[PDB]
């Protein structure tokens, strides 16, 4: 209840334009993340002019208002797709992950970088029952000293809203088992 | 005085409180926030009775 | 009175009320709000009893 | 017995606990969770007194 | 009456209920919803017990 207090508690302390610019993303975060992701590359005019780009800036300039103090350990869900993988893992309603498709995805993400934008929700907490799953590939990052994490509600559960503005290495993949079903745990 | 005779103490229901069951996010079943009293007087609005 | 005699005070169980256990997202029992009343009256109507 | 005499009762205050008021954008201000005893003795250690 | 007389009182422990410490998303220990007796039955029936 200590952490669903203090989200509540931040979505209150914040200006009125942010708050319109949250309850926008707590239903339409599809659309919002692709502007987050896909904005910069228009004309001044074009940006400016745009009617999705202020409240966008609210909503960011939410993000950078909570910095946290120390680095802390994040975990979210991510299609293979976002590191080239072209390819699927395995289809959803399989339950096994054949060892040439870990080894495919191992030598194909082994040294490279991936640079990120746009909004994403993340947790403080490995998914479990009841958590939703959509992909066979959990991130499992570390986000630095001043990283601003704006916790909210989406009427029913508790989601950290932050803006990557990095690139990411993953390290080590290994092969999981969750609630009987085999995914992929990747160190970035 | 009253009651040491043939007079009896009559019990009759006024009213009745309950709840319900549903499933939560995961597959539990949780009876604490539904009641019943929400549906009662909608049920017996949109309803014919048969005994 | 009565009961300074041959008479005896039986003792009956009408219900039990208890809780089970599940692992909440972080790896731990929670035995709090998982109450075994929500499903006593789903066993009995599904199952057959057998002592 | 000794209070029908010439003693009296003083009384003496302790301590005193209150809420300061944040406010928000908007004015919409909140005195509720905010204890002012959080800060007494971190006011008391880094100042001095001028009465 | 009995026990102005030989007779003495024993006490008996039937269970004892008590939490344990573990971290939250800081460096911060908890205490408090954390049940020592939801993993009671658990280790008595995995485990060999040695005084």
């Amino acid at each position: 209840q200590w952490e669903k207090k203090e989200a509540e508690r931040v979505e209150k302390n914040l200006d009125t334009l942010e708050k319109e610019a949250l309850e926008l993303y707590k239903k339409d975060s599809e659309q919002i993340s692709n502007y987050s992701q896909t904005r910069q590359y228009f004309y001044d005019y074009q940006i400016e002019s745009n009617p999705r780009e202020k409240e966008y800036k609210n909503l960011r300039n939410a993000i950078s208002k909570n910095k946290i103090d120390k680095p802390i350990n994040v975990y979210y869900f991510e299609s293979p797709e976002k590191f080239a993988f072209n390819k699927e893992i395995r289809t959803e309603n399989q339950n096994e992950i054949s060892l040439e498709k870990f080894n495919e995805l191992k030598e194909t993400i082994q040294d490279k970088l991936f640079k990120q934008d746009g909004f994403k929700d993340v947790s403080l907490y490995e998914p479990g029952n009841g958590d939703e799953k959509p992909t066979p590939l959990l991130i499992h990052l570390k986000l630095p000293k001043n990283t601003g994490m704006l916790p909210y509600i989406n009427s029913n559960d508790v989601k950290t809203l932050i803006e990557q503005d990095y690139s990411i290495k993953i390290d080590k993949i290994v092969r999981i088992v969750i609630e009987g079903k085999q995914y992929i745990k990747a160190e970035a | 005085k009253k009651l040491d005779s043939g007079k009896q103490i009559k019990l009759e229901t006024t009213q009745v409180s309950g709840n319900y069951g549903t499933k939560n996010s995961q597959g539990q079943i949780i009876t604490e926030g539904n009641s019943w009293s929400n549906y009662i007087s909608q049920i017996d609005s949109v309803s014919a009775s048969i005994i």
